[PDB]
């Protein structure tokens, strides 16, 4: 029996950028519209947003991810059919999932996904029962991801990672 | 295809003996011999009844020809036979012996005890015996000697009651069954009960249609479950079967089609047989309440067993031994020839389904069409049941809706009902709410707003 | 381990591509008739009219949760929240709301409302009442604590989706082990008790009313650690 | 992959007798040299004996009796009997022949050779003064057919009366 | 209806076993076989009467 | 085709399954258990008590071994087993279909 | 023309020998539509067609002229057999039917189901 | 799928896994003679076969073929 107890975390002063999508690098849906690559990727994601809405598939396309080691919280900028939204996640609630697990979570046959949706790097927030999907055409901060607080030696839990999400 | 009672009795004994051999195919085991001996004892009892009935017929009329007996029995209908201390009606006693042997060979209630044990035979033998070969001998007897039973008080009282009781019993036991062959056997018992009730209604065309539909689709389902059992290494219980849809793709879809047709479900070839049975059901019986309630329960029972069999075999969580899946999931096996079944088996099942569809359609056109083009049945008893098939009234049209909606609710239960915790519990309830509301709005638009 | 390459006439992934409809594999290429390809190719969807329609006429980002910590509005100026239900509460609300549309609509639309009621009655009593309705009646949408009263306010979904709050004294709350109720309500827990926690059932001794808490419900650490509840 | 040894002789295990074969159990055991078995298998052994089996069967079948009662009640308070019986156009036939046989009484006619023997002088004899058996069913079918014919005639009379009343109302204006 | 006894495994196995009809019939058949084919026919019949 | 000459049963090696694979799979299954601490210390000659398998943990491990190997082991045989050597020998020599 | 529903186009009544020749199933011979049935059977024999065509053709194609008479006779036969023309009237308005009894024999026992209280 | 093959004694005339090299000629010489025998049986039996009249035929009651009652 796992209970969703909230700890009332807050952001720190200087975050460390870990993820930065090469596309959508600009700020604002207006900038995405005016940029050629951003507009086409947004159109390709329109079915992704449609799946979010009508198929009740909890997922988010994540860009510009930052990390706060002082409080151990990830700040994610997510792109939705309406614009860019800011979300906060606790490392204790974040676990990795296979792409097939992400697909099988939804009971509706998802539309044929685009080729820029990174299938390997799909993560799952257990507190929100949600999926985070990153972009293949992106840049990862090696020094940021090699932070001690992000190490599996500290963030690893067999029961949570392997037995928490049993889709069947 | 027997021309006289002697040839009929010969064929009766021959089917009994050959069914015994098929059941006892595994001669090395004595456990199989017990089931074979059970079937043998019941068959010998049926042979006794049939022989005694034939002797009575020969003593009355100095003739064994089937046509002559059928065209003469009405003259002797008024006769009685002086037995030990009672004067029994001749027609009643002859029909009593015939119906007893027919019940024994059709596995009606009480005499059905051998059929579940006869599943020890290999699946092809089981399919052949349980589809249209061994369990339809009583139906053939009734159809061939119908002029006798039309003047039988005992037949009138016994055929509907026993048929409905057997239908209910077989349907419910099949629904609660966990083994594939046992489920099919109890479904066969239920359908034989329905055949008895159809003959009681007295529309030989409906009886023939029911027989054809049941035989074809029962055989096809038996073949599919045989492939499933062979893949599962002779374990016939689906408690050890799960996630077989990918390992047996053809079996999954073939079983889906065959089961939806077998279990009378809306918008399928097998719905009309039950519809016609309920159209023809008679209402002058003294035990009509029990008969009708048992018939309704047996008819609805089809959904549960079909759903359980299909879902548990194919799309349930993997419950079988790790070896069953691993031995077949090896990458080395990936090839254009890869399959867990036989290509000849798949082709045989496909052709059987196609031919069954075509033949059932031909029979439906012959009988249920506006222009009646069936050949003469050589019977002078007209039941009036076709009146409610040609010009049904509002009362009957709305009465059928009760059973239709009962089946609908049962389908909704077997689909949306949760028995185990899942990640999709809340979303399943939400989907049910969406379906209900959308159904209401769709009906509103279809009927009124267009 | 794979030896398909050793033969020229052996099956290929190009031959297996047709199974992607029935088999889940990561995308390889985009067909000309995919939704993504159509939207990215047809210049009509690039029009600012269509873009603005997408931006406005759909689910808003405002309602999207933005953190793992939630502080719902206080029920009372002096109370503090402890427990709240996220998804099962909304599902139950939407299900019970059907009684405000389907039921009057059924009465005014069905040719035989009595037939509909006669079908619904046994349906309710078997496989529906225990399935959803009793669980919803005992379901706790929200729980707050009023310290001045030393009471707990519990919000519940009523008929037609109406929400009502009731007060229960902390001194009248007890823990009911699941063993004492499993046999009494096996059917309820069999078909409808999966959403709520089996081992975290409480009841009010005075009123004899149960409290079911959603498994996927948010609890407040401060609320749990408050001395009143400990 | 592995080269398996030839199938074991152990697959069929020789059965060694350790108990006397009582003559009071003759043919009550399916004798075998590997896997002897009792002639009858009792899978439902959790029931100690048949009597407790009957008790359990009836106690559990009470539920099915209740289901049948509820289903019949639902159909009874929501349906009406249908019009069923022999076709009114075929009274001369199955129904006609049934009574024709008893009217003819041809089974008790004098012998053609002039022998003193006749009907009623055999174990199987004719009884044309009998009113049991299928007689009740035939009478019920005949009564139902007559009732349906009467209903049709009454409907015809009603339509004629309505036509006459309408004609008279038109004339009286 | 919050308490349903039909979902319990006792009723489930009762129905799955075909209402125990086969068990009851087999027990009665055993009684008939033992009494008629051995005690009454062989011993009382062959040993005593004959 | 079998030759027309008389051919006798060929008991190649008492093992009906690769004993090395059987032993490795059994050792992996044992290591999966929580009570087992050091998988390295486990050898075919190591007793259950010394490798750390309690009498009650033994029945759990043996049930999972039955599931893994697609066979049923009698209580008599399980109690007769005294070392991983005996366990793997019995499993390998067992004809999976009895 | 202007013939009753049982008479055929030619107003010809077939004899027993003719029925035996164009052998009619007992199911049809029992009813009153033998005269209208025989021409339809003769037309089908003259122009045999597949069962699929019979099912999919709503006017019986070539044999439509005879099928019209046969269908009218069949409708009347079945309606009079099941008394549906009176049962439907009672279902539509039981109160008015009792007021001007269409058939007291059926009216005295008719009782519409409580569920169908339109 | 099937059971593992095991040796069968040579002296014993049993059907366990019996395959014949000359099965083609054996089938050829077992099918056609059987067909001829059945053809002879069929043509012998056709002499005593009965069929009802055709579509356009009626049985004259006074013709010899029509059934005749016994004349005492
Ligand atoms: C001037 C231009 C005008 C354009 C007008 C356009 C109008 C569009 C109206 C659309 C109406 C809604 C359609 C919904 C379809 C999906 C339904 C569904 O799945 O729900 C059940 C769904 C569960 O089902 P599921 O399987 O789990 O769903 C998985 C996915 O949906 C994945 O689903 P799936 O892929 O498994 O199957 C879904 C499929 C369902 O499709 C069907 O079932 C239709 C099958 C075809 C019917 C054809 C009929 C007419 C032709 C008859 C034959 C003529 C023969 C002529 C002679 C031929 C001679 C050879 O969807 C379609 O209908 C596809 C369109 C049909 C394309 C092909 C048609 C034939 C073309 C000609 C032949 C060539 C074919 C290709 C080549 C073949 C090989 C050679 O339940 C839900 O939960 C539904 C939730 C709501 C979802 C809504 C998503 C869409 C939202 C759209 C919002 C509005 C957007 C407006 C944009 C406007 C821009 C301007
Ligand atoms: C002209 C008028 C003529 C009128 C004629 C009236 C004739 C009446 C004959 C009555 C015969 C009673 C025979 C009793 C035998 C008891 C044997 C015994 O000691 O067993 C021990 C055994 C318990 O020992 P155990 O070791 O604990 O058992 C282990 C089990 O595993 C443990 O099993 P479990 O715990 O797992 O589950 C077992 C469960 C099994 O589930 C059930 O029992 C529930 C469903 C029961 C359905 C009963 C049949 C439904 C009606 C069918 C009617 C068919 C004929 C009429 C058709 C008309 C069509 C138009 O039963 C229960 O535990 C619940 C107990 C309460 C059951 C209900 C008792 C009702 C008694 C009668 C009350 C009558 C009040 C009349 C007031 C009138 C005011 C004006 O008993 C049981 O297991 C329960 C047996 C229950 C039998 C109830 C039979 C009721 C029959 C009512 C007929 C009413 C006809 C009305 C006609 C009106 C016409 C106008
Ligand atoms: C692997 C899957 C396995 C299968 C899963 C299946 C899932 C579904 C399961 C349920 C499906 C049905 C199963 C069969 C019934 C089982 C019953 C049972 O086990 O209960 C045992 C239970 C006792 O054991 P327990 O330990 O308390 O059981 C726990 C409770 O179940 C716990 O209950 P609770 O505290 O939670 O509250 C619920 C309560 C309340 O629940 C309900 O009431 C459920 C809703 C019932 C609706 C019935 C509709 C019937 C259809 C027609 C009417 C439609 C409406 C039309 C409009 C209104 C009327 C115009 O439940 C009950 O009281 C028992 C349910 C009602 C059983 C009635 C059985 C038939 C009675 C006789 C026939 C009546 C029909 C007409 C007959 C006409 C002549 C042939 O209750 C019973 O005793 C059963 C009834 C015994 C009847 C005895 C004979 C009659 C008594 C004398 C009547 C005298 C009348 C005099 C009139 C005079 C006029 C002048
Ligand atoms: C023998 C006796 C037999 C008796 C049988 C009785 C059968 C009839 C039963 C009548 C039930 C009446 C239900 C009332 C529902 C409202 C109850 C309530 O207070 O809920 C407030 C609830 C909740 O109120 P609230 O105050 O909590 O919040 C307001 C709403 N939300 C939650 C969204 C903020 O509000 C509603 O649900 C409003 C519903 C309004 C519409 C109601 C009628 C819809 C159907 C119209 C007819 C059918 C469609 C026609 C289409 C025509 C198209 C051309
Ligand atoms: C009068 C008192 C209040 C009665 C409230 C109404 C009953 C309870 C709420 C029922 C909501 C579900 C309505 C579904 C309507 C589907 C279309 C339809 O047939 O409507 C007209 C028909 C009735 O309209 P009608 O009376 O004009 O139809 C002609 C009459 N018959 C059909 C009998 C020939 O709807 C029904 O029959 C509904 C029966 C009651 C259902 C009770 C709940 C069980 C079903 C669970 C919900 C999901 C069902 C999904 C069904 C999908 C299709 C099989
Ligand atoms: C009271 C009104 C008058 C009607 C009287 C009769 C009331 C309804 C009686 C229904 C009995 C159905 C028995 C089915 C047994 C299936 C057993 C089985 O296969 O295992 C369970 C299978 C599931 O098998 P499974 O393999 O998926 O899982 C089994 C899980 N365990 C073993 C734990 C239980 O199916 C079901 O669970 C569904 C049956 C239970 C729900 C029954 C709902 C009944 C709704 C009645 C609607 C009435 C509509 C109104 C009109 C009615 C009259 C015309
Ligand atoms: C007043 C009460 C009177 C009661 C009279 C009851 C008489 C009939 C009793 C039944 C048995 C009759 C003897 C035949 C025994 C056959 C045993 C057998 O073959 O074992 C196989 C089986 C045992 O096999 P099994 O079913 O246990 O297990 C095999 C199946 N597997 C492999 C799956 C385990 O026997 C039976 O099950 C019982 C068979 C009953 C049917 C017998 C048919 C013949 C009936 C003859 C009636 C003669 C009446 C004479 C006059 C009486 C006057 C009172
Ligand atoms: C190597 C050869 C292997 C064997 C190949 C055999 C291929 C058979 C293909 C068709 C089989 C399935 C037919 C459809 C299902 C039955 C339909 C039905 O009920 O009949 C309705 C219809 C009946 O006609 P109707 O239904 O259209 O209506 C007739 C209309 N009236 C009455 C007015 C005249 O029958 C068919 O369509 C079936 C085909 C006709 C019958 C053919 C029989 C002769 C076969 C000749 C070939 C012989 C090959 C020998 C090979 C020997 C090898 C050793
Ligand atoms: C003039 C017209 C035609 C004349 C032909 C007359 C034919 C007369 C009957 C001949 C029967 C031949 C039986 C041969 C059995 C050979 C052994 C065997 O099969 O394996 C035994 C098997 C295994 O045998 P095995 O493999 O150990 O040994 C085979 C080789 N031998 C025997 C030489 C060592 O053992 C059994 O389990 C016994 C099975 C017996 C099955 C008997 C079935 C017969 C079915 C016939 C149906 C006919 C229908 C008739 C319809 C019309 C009726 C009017």
């Amino acid at each position: 029996n796992y209970y969703n107890i909230m700890r009332q975390v807050s952001l720190d002063s200087n975050p460390i950028v870990l993820y930065q999508s090469s596309t959508f690098t600009g700020n604002g849906l207006q900038e995405f519209y005016e940029n050629a690559d951003a507009l086409t990727k947004y159109l390709k994601l329109v079915p992704f947003f449609l799946e979010k809405n009508l198929y009740d598939h909890p997922k988010q396309f994540v860009i510009k991810m930052e990390f706060h080691p002082q409080n151990k919280v990830l700040s994610l900028d997510c792109l939705t059919h309406q614009g860019v939204l800011k979300k906060t996640v606790n490392l204790e609630n974040l676990i990795p999932v296979p792409y097939e697990d992400y697909v099988q979570f939804c009971r509706r046959k998802l539309f044929n996904a685009p080729l820029f949706l990174d299938t390997e790097m799909i993560y799952f927030n257990t507190f929100q029962n949600e999926f985070y999907v990153f972009d293949k055409n992106a840049k990862w901060n090696e020094e940021g991801i090699n932070h001690p607080e992000l190490d599996i030696s500290k963030l690893y839990n067999e029961k949570a990672w392997f037995d928490s999400l049993r889709i069947i | 295809s027997s021309g006289n009672f002697i040839v009929l009795f010969l064929g009766w004994e021959l089917i009994g003996l050959t069914s015994f051999f098929l059941i006892n195919f595994w001669s090395t085991r004595v456990g199989t011999l017990k089931a074979a001996f059970k079937a043998f004892s019941f068959n010998k009892l049926s042979d006794l009844f049939l022989f005694f009935a034939i002797l009575i017929i020969f003593s009355t009329t100095y003739n064994l020809d089937i046509l002559s007996f059928n065209n003469q029995i009405y003259l002797y209908e008024s006769y009685n036979i002086d037995m030990f201390y009672w004067s029994i009606n001749l027609i009643e006693i002859i029909s009593f012996f015939f119906i007893s042997c027919a019940f024994i060979k059709s596995a009606q209630f009480g005499a059905h005890i051998w059929l579940p044990d006869s599943m020890e035979a290999p699946v092809p033998a089981s399919a052949l015996i349980h589809s249209a070969t061994l369990v339809s001998a009583g139906i053939y007897l009734l159809l061939r000697l119908s002029p006798l039973f039309e003047l039988s008080k005992y037949a009138y009282f016994i055929l509907p009651l026993i048929g409905s009781v057997t239908a209910f019993y077989g349907g419910l036991v099949s629904a609660f069954q966990s083994d594939t062959k046992k489920t099919l056997a109890y479904s066969t018992i239920s359908h034989c009960g329905f055949l008895m009730v159809s003959y009681s209604t007295g529309v030989l065309e409906f009886v023939i249609l029911y027989l054809y539909v049941h035989g074809f689709f029962k055989a096809a389902t038996f073949l599919c479950v045989g492939n499933v059992n062979r893949f599962n290494r002779n374990i016939q219980d689906f408690k050890r079967m799960g996630g077989f849809y990918k390992y047996l793709p053809f079996e999954c879809l073939a079983s889906f089609v065959c089961m939806i047709n077998l279990s009378g479900l809306p918008l399928t070839l097998g719905f009309y047989i039950k519809h016609l049975l309920f159209i023809g059901l008679v209402e002058s019986y003294t035990l009509y309440p029990l008969i009708f309630s048992s018939l309704i329960l047996g008819a609805i029972a089809g959904v549960f067993y079909s759903y359980r069999l299909f879902y548990s075999i194919f799309f349930d969580t993997k419950k079988g031994k790790k070896a069953i899946y691993l031995q077949a999931s090896r990458i080395i096996l990936n090839s254009k020839f890869y399959s867990n079944t036989s290509l000849a088996s798949n082709l045989s099942i496909t052709f059987l389904v196609l031919i069954s569809y075509t033949v059932i359609l031909y029979l439906y056109c012959t009988t249920l069409n506006n222009y009646y083009s069936l050949s003469d049945l050589k019977s002078i008893y007209i039941n009036n049941a076709y009146s409610y098939f040609y010009k049904p009234d509002y009362n009957f049209l709305n009465a059928v809706s009760i059973l239709n909606w009962f089946v609908i609710i049962l389908l909704i239960s077997v689909i949306y009902l949760n028995w185990r915790w899942s990640y999709y519990y809340t979303k399943s309830i939400d989907s049910l709410s969406k379906f209900i509301l959308f159904s209401f709005f769709f009906f509103i638009f279809s009927k009124y707003i267009l | 381990g794979d030896i398909r390459h050793k033969f020229s006439n052996e099956i290929t992934d190009d031959d297996y591509d047709y199974q992607r409809a029935m088999h889940v594999k990561p995308p390889k290429e985009e067909s000309l008739f995919q939704l993504t390809n159509i939207l990215s190719s047809v210049p009509v969807f690039k029009t600012r009219f269509f873009l603005d329609f997408i931006a406005r006429n759909l689910d808003t980002n405002s309602a999207v949760s933005t953190s793992d910590f939630v502080a719902p509005p206080r029920v009372h100026e002096n109370s503090f929240f402890v427990y709240h239900s996220r998804e099962l509460g909304n599902v139950i609300r939407k299900y019970r709301s059907l009684e405000s549309i389907v039921l009057p609509g059924a009465l005014l639309t069905f040719t035989y409302p009595l037939f509909a009621a006669f079908v619904a009655i046994p349906s309710y009593y078997f496989m529906f009442n225990a399935k959803i309705y009793e669980m919803s009646r005992r379901f706790v949408v929200r729980m707050d604590v009023l310290p001045h009263l030393e009471m707990i306010s519990v919000q519940r979904i009523g008929a037609f989706g109406i929400l009502y709050t009731k007060l229960h004294r902390i001194q009248d709350l007890e823990y009911v082990p699941f063993d004492q109720v499993k046999e009494q309500e096996n059917y309820l827990w069999a078909i409808g008790g999966h959403g709520v926690d089996n081992q975290l059932i409480f009841k009010d001794r005075s009123t004899g009313e149960f409290f079911y808490f959603e498994r996927q419900g948010v609890w407040d650490a401060k609320g749990l650690n408050h001395p009143l509840l400990n | 992959g592995w080269d398996r040894p030839d199938v074991p002789l152990s697959f069929n295990p020789l059965y060694v007798h350790k108990r006397e074969l009582s003559i009071f159990d003759t043919n009550m055991w399916m004798y075998d040299q590997v896997y002897p078995e009792y002639v009858i298998s009792y899978n439902e052994i959790h029931l100690v004996d048949q009597w407790k089996g009957l008790k359990e069967s009836f106690s559990q079948s009470a539920y099915w009796w209740a289901m049948m009662a509820m289903v019949f009640g639902f159909y009874f308070i929501n349906t009406t009997p249908r019009q069923l019986g022999i076709d009114t156009n075929d009274l001369k036939g199955f129904l006609g022949e049934y009574y024709g046989q008893y009217k003819k009484r041809s089974g008790i006619r004098s012998n053609f050779l002039g022998l003193d023997v006749t009907g009623e002088n055999s174990i199987i004899q004719p009884n044309y003064d009998r009113k049991n058996g299928i007689r009740d069913v035939i009478d019920s079918l005949n009564a139902d057919a007559g009732k349906r014919k009467l209903i049709n005639l009454e409907a015809k009379n009603f339509i004629e009366r309505v036509e006459k009343e309408c004609e008279q109302r038109i004339l009286k204006k | 209806m919050l308490k349903n006894k039909l979902i319990k495994f006792k009723f489930f196995r009762f129905v799955q076993s075909g209402f125990y009809v086969d068990f009851i019939f087999k027990k009665f058949s055993e009684m008939f076989i033992r009494n008629i084919f051995i005690y009454s026919s062989i011993f009382f019949g062959e040993k005593f009467m004959i | 085709y079998a030759p027309q000459k008389v051919v006798l049963r060929n008991e190649k090696s008492g093992y009906y399954a690769n004993p090395d694979d059987v032993a490795r799979r059994l050792i992996r299954l044992i290591s999966l258990h929580d009570k087992v601490q050091n998988p390295s210390a486990i050898t075919l000659k190591s007793t259950w008590s010394e490798i750390g398998v309690d009498p009650l943990s033994y029945v759990e491990i043996m049930l999972e071994a039955e599931n893994e190997f697609y066979i049923e082991l009698a209580d008599e045989d399980l109690e007769r087993f005294r070392t991983v050597e005996d366990a793997v020998e019995f499993i390998a020599r067992n004809f999976f279909t009895n | 023309g202007h013939g009753a529903w049982n008479e055929n186009q030619q107003h010809y009544k077939y004899s027993k020998e003719e029925i035996e020749a164009y052998q009619v199933p007992m199911r049809i011979k029992a009813g009153p539509c033998v005269d209208t049935y025989i021409p339809l059977k003769k037309c089908f024999q003259e122009n045999p067609t597949s069962f699929a065509a019979k099912m999919l053709d709503g006017r019986k194609g070539k044999c439509a002229k005879e099928f019209k008479y046969y269908n009218t006779c069949l409708n009347h036969w079945q309606t009079y057999e099941n008394n549906s023309h009176v049962t439907n009237a009672y279902w539509a308005d039981t109160s008015k039917a009792n007021a001007d009894g269409i058939s007291n024999t059926y009216g005295g026992s008719f009782r519409k189901g409580l569920a169908w209280l339109n | 799928g099937g059971f593992q093959k095991y040796p069968i004694p040579r002296y014993l005339h049993v059907g366990q896994w019996i395959v014949n090299k000359n099965w083609k000629w054996n089938t050829f010489h077992m099918f056609f003679p059987t067909a001829i025998l059945c053809f002879m049986v069929w043509r012998n039996s056709m002499i005593s076969t009965a069929k009802p009249p055709n579509y356009g035929e009626y049985v004259d009651p006074q013709s010899p073929v029509a059934p005749k009652a016994i004349k005492y």
